[PDB]
């Protein structure tokens, strides 16, 4: 009856939301709530940071097929992806320090300035409960050490880095897996990197200058259950391009963890 | 002559495998890769002298 | 009434016996996935208790 | 409850009368058919007779 | 994921067999399956039973399983919470160490303590109960530079050899307490632990500045200690210095040793579950912030 | 155009463990647990028959063997889920639209 | 061949319908109430009875 609160309020937020305006050269296939944010951080006083989605960061990946560079060597040719090959790609072997993840959108203004909402903690969505918005990893970029499906698999972000050839192409690899000891997490990375380990001692071999740092990094992002794992499809500006999709996937946004 | 016998047997070494994947063996799992087509079902056999 | 009809099977110690007991064979390690057939009749903990 | 106790032991005194009567109803069945056994020659002695 | 879980019984509990769970009321419980009704026979680490008998590959078998608090006895059912991160709950004291308050808290498998109270506190057919100890941090990881330093001391020595320093390394001492310890001495995860180990000791022997491997010499001269007594027996095998090197350098030359010493210094390092803060008078229960 | 057809929905016949012949073996009982402490290691004075004999041979002086019998419960636990939209549109009417 | 005489056992699997013929009233069976629980997350509410 009398002081009926329950009636007041119409739902909670467990999620963290955060307002970033982003510019209008990056907010194609960002329009799709489904996107990591990553600071980047430019030497450049004007601006020193940068958000960048991750399809950005596949343009200079090398283990991403290159059918798929040539199409998003098409796609982000504006004020933000010239800047960024000029920045990010001249830093030498290094990632974990110049990228911050900053979890996945809610929603997506338009204009030409589009700010978007993104969680950095809980479930993505849209208001009222409706519609669940599920995250999309690039194609091929996503992968599993164990093919067999999990009870529950956390998902990481890992960074390699090759130091073969003089200049440096990083790879990168979402991964989910229910591992979640990150002792053994490390151990079963020891042997399938036998390559990118042995190229850490790979450069001591050749060049004394400049410091070989990570063969990768490590660091949480959430959960998800097997059933929620999907490999669909997605289109944005016609050029069409399946994803991995992920459902109810619940945001954890753990700090980077540096390693050899 | 190790490597005679797993020539002669057929059954060559598969690098000795992962590391990782023989740490995996302690608390068991597959060795053998599934075969291709298999219209006859699983088999078995077994040996003694 | 042969005291012992296969002297390398019934036999302790025997190579069969320490081939398919599964504490001869986990002093010396196996993978406790593949199915040992043969296995279910030498052993003693199975059988004797 | 001690009064409860009272009519248990008097069941447990109807049972031991009860299963002793029946008992010595089986024993004249055992018995009587006891009796047969030593009375009756095998078939093939009484067709000879 | 799931906020508890259930589990089912077959022999059938006694007063005796229901009061011993009571009395690990409010005590860490792991579990591999996180099931919402784990069967009894999951249940524990008795499931890794080894008649190789190890330790270290209990030990690893450990780290992937969940952490779970036990709580209510309703009788015929264990009942467990599934800890939530960043919160606290009580725990009792299992493991036979002293606790203080603020100390870090680790799990550890078990060893007998040398008198052995042999004390199961329960039992079936064959199937037990054996709760994985939780100890402080420092204990939780010297223990990993015993069984660390007895796989690098195994090579290339003679039996009397092998076992001359386990005398001494298998006998920790912390707190009064006083811990035997059996070993695998050789079960594979010692052997990769040590690849890397090793690999570790490589690049931090190679990463290391001109001027910071030399720096104990720089300062063997400059001055005179006991403590600087026994770093300099080390070092020596049986007075010049030099110094150059532009000062930029360095900042590359040290930053990326720290990955190596992470990396190194990670094999023995273990992930905490627990931060005591109010410490019971009676020394049994401990409210821990932080869980698993 | 193109044609389009409704709601071929799935009927589903109802089933009941009482209604099953298969419950005749058993003697189901619905009953509040009593948090018993475990009393399920139930006693039975089960009654035996004998014989007397005119034989020398003994027969038994005791009625009514023991038997020991315990309680073994198998419980059973089923999840379904409910989306957080239908429950916040069931509580909740807006009064907007039909 | 050699002097090597070989018991090759081999356990088979075969799939079997069956039959059962339980007497009238033979296990007897107790149920109490069922217990609900609410496991919470912020998108949906799975509810475990």
């Amino acid at each position: 009856n009398t002081i009926s609160v329950r009636y007041l309020y119409h739902a909670d937020h467990q999620a963290l939301t955060a307002r970033f305006f982003v510019p209008e050269g990056l907010v194609e296939f960002e329009a799709q709530p489904g996107a990591l944010l990553i600071r980047m951080e430019t030497g450049c006083d004007s601006p020193r940071h940068l958000y960048i989605s991750l399809y950005l960061l596949g343009i200079r990946a090398s283990n991403v097929s290159a059918s798929t560079r040539c199409l998003l060597e098409s796609v982000y040719t504006a004020s933000a992806a010239r800047a960024a090959l000029q920045w990010l790609d001249l830093g030498p072997h290094l990632l974990h320090r110049r990228l911050e993840t900053l979890g996945c959108v809610k929603t997506v203004s338009l204009g030409i300035t589009s700010l978007l909402t993104c969680v950095m903690r809980g479930y993505l969505y849209n208001t009222l409960k409706t519609e669940v918005f599920a995250l999309m990893i690039p194609k091929d970029m996503y992968l599993t050490w164990e093919e067999t499906r999990g009870r529950l698999q956390y998902v990481y972000l890992i960074i390699v880095y090759d130091y073969d050839g003089p200049e440096t192409r990083p790879g990168i690899y979402v991964l989910t897996s229910s591992i979640a000891h990150w002792q053994t997490l490390v151990d079963v990375a020891r042997g399938k990197f036998a390559r990118e380990r042995c190229s850490f001692v790979n450069r001591r071999i050749t060049r004394p200058r400049q410091i070989p740092l990570c063969t990768g990094v490590i660091q949480k992002l959430g959960w998800c259950l097997a059933d929620d794992i999907h490999t669909s499809f997605l289109v944005h500006k016609e050029l069409k391009l399946s994803v991995v999709r992920l459902d109810n996937f619940s945001v954890e946004l753990g700090d980077f963890r540096e390693f050899v | 002559v190790d490597r005679w016998i797993r020539h002669a047997a057929g059954v060559e070494r598969p690098q000795l495998l992962d590391t990782e994947t023989i740490s995996m063996l302690t608390f068991g799992s597959m060795s053998e890769r599934n075969a291709a087509a298999t219209v006859h079902g699983q088999k078995a056999a077994c040996e003694l002298i | 009434f042969a005291a012992t009809h296969n002297p390398w099977a019934s036999q302790a110690g025997c190579l069969s016996d320490v081939l398919y007991n599964t504490r001869h064979r986990e002093r010396l390690g196996y993978n406790s996935k593949f199915y040992s057939p043969c296995a279910q009749y030498f052993n003693t903990e199975e059988i004797i208790a | 409850l001690d009064k409860i106790l009272n009519v248990e032991a008097m069941h447990t005194v109807l049972r031991a009368l009860k299963n002793t009567a029946d008992a010595m109803e089986r024993g004249l069945i055992h018995s009587f058919l006891q009796t047969l056994l030593r009375k009756a020659p095998p078939y093939f002695v009484v067709q000879t007779l | 994921m799931e906020a508890n879980i259930f589990c089912t019984f077959d022999h059938k509990l006694s007063i005796a067999d229901v009061g011993k769970l009571t009395k690990l009321v409010a005590a860490v419980v792991p579990i591999p399956q996180r099931l919402h009704l784990i069967k009894h026979y999951q249940l524990g680490l008795h499931q890794f039973v080894d008649h190789t008998r190890g330790y270290v590959r209990l030990r690893g078998l450990l780290r992937n399983m969940t952490l779970t608090l036990m709580r209510r006895v309703e009788g015929n059912q264990i009942l467990l919470h599934v800890p939530t991160h960043g919160l606290l709950y009580t725990v009792l004291n299992t493991g036979p160490v002293t606790w203080e308050k603020g100390d870090a808290l680790c799990v550890l498998p078990p060893l007998f303590h040398g008198p052995l109270a042999r004390e199961n506190l329960l039992t079936l057919g064959q199937w037990e109960l054996v709760l994985p100890w939780i100890v402080p941090m420092p204990l939780a990881l010297e223990i990993n530079q015993r069984l660390l330093i007895m796989g690098l001391f195994s090579l290339d020595r003679s039996y009397e050899e092998v076992k001359a320093a386990v005398q001494q390394l298998q006998t920790i001492t912390f707190r009064d307490a006083t811990f035997t310890i059996p070993d695998p001495v050789i079960d594979q995860h010692l052997l990769i632990d040590m690849k890397t180990a090793c690999l570790s000791m490589s690049m931090v022997a190679n990463l290391a500045s001109e001027l910071t491997m030399t720096y104990v010499r720089k300062l063997a001269l400059e001055d005179s200690s006991m403590l600087l007594v026994k770093c300099q027996e080390l070092l020596m095998r049986l007075p010049a210095r030099p110094q150059h090197v532009s000062p930029d350098d360095e900042i590359a030359r040290l930053s990326a040793l720290f990955v190596m010493l992470r990396q190194l210094d990670d094999l023995i390092r273990e992930q905490v579950v627990f931060t005591v803060c109010d410490v019971s008078p009676d020394n049994k229960s401990a409210t821990c912030i932080f869980k698993g | 155009f193109e044609a389009i057809f409704g709601t071929f929905c799935n009927r589903l016949e109802w089933v009941y463990f009482l209604t099953s012949g298969l419950a005749a073996a058993a003697h189901a009982i619905k009953f509040h647990d009593l948090n018993k402490l475990t009393t399920g290691k139930m006693l039975f004075h089960v009654q035996v028959p004998r014989v007397a004999s005119g034989a020398g041979l003994p027969t038994s002086r005791q009625t009514t063997i023991m038997v020991t019998k315990y309680s073994e419960k198998s419980p059973i636990t089923i999840p379904f889920e409910l989306s957080a939209a239908c429950l916040t549109y069931l509580r909740e009417t807006f009064e907007g639209t039909i | 061949h050699p002097g090597f005489a070989l018991t090759a056992v081999r356990t088979d699997t075969f799939e079997v319908d069956m039959l059962l013929y339980s007497g009238k009233s033979c296990t007897s069976v107790i149920i109490n109430n069922p217990i609900v629980t609410k496991e919470e997350r912020d998108i949906s509410t799975t509810y475990h009875v």
